[PDB]
């Protein structure tokens, strides 16, 4: 719940995965 | 998915894959949501035309899991029904409207490096997100190509499109309970969801809180891949005052 | 082609 949508992989160590930043890069 | 690559190691904790007991087949992916509750597409547990309509035990629900077809010992997870719940407005008979499922386990799954829950939107972040031009992220183990399957769990990275452009893609009624995304022909760029991914997440990383939130459920499409065609996807926040309903009376 | 998943998951 309070943890959602936290990779414990990736978000919960402050690791990117290798094409995230294309979905940033879309928000504008 | 078509035109995607291997997922990473942990990419996307909360797919789910619903299997088949006999014959012991892929039937479809799914989400996970929380510790007891996993989101689907309704066709994927009932389509008369086809003579579709599965039963809480038909079905396993596999979680943790990155290689399609191995048994990922101490790694997966699989978890019993308790109850299928489908949108009581699910329309099999003309578009898929409101193509929407939840299901109940048995028992609460334990969270790891490889089984964790995604986020549901609220109204902001629905309405910050879900733009044409925005990206979402698409996973699951089904088809390579329209017409082969993969030995590991893919993912693809595409563009929400103009809802004019949707409707103009199609014969097909389009409804506000969905929305498409994929490239269009001039971009160069391609991508699709296909056969056997039906029911999986279509994700967005909101770069507000850096959280993932699933804003799609792989629903529909005229073949895969196809130039001029687009993927669509039930539109979760739309359907989410039923999601909670659901959730609040049976959870 | 799916590896046999441990029978007591299909009791
Ligand atoms: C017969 C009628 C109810 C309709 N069936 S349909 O498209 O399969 C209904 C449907 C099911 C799931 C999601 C969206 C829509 C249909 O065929 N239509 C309704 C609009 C025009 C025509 C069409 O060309 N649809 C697109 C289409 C149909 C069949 C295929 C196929 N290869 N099976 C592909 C695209
Ligand atoms: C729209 C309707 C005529 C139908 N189109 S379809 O071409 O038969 C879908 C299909 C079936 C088998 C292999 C490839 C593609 C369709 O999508 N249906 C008919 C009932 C259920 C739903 C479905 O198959 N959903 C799975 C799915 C397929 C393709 C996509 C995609 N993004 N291209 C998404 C979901
Ligand atoms: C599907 O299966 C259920 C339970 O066996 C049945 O009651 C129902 O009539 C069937 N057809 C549907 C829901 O269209
Ligand atoms: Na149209
Ligand atoms: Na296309």
């Amino acid at each position: 719940e309070a943890d959602c949508g936290l990779r414990p992989l990736f978000e919960k160590k402050s690791l990117e995965d290798k094409t995230e930043r294309e979905l940033l890069e879309s928000y504008i | 998915i078509v035109e995607g690559s291997d997922a990473e190691i942990g990419m996307s904790p909360w797919q789910v894959m619903l299997f088949r007991k006999s014959p012991q087949e892929l039937l479809c992916g799914a989400s996970l949501i929380s510790d007891r509750w996993v989101l689907t597409a309704a066709h994927c547990l009932l389509y008369p035309p086809w003579d579709k309509n599965f039963t809480e035990n038909d079905l396993l629900v596999r979680i943790g899991k990155h290689s399609r077809t191995r048994y990922e010992r101490n790694i997966e997870k699989i978890s019993m029904l308790e109850k299928i719940y489908i949108h009581p407005r699910y329309n099999w008979r003309e578009n898929l409207d409101r193509d929407i499922a939840l299901m109940k386990l048995k028992k609460p799954v334990a969270f790891s490096d490889y089984i964790h829950p995604v986020c549901l939107p609220d109204r902001e972040t629905a309405a910050s997100l879900l733009q044409a031009g925005y990206k979402g992220r698409v996973t699951g183990w089904g088809n390579l190509k329209e017409t082969g399957q993969p030995s590991v769990l893919q993912v693809v990275n595409l563009p929400i499109v103009e809802r004019p452009v949707c409707k103009d893609s199609t014969r097909i009624r389009i409804t506000d309970n969905m929305f498409c995304a994929g490239y269009k022909p001039d971009e160069g760029k391609r991508g699709d969801a296909c056969e056997g991914d039906s029911g999986g997440p279509f994700v967005m990383k909101s770069p507000f809180n850096n959280r993932w939130y699933q804003m799609g459920i792989v629903s529909w499409g005229e073949g895969c891949d196809r130039d001029g065609k687009y993927g669509f996807y039930t539109h979760v926040f739309r359907l989410k005052k039923w999601i909670q309903k659901v959730i609040d009376q049976f959870g | 082609d799916f590896e046999e998943i441990p029978e007591e998951y299909l009791q």
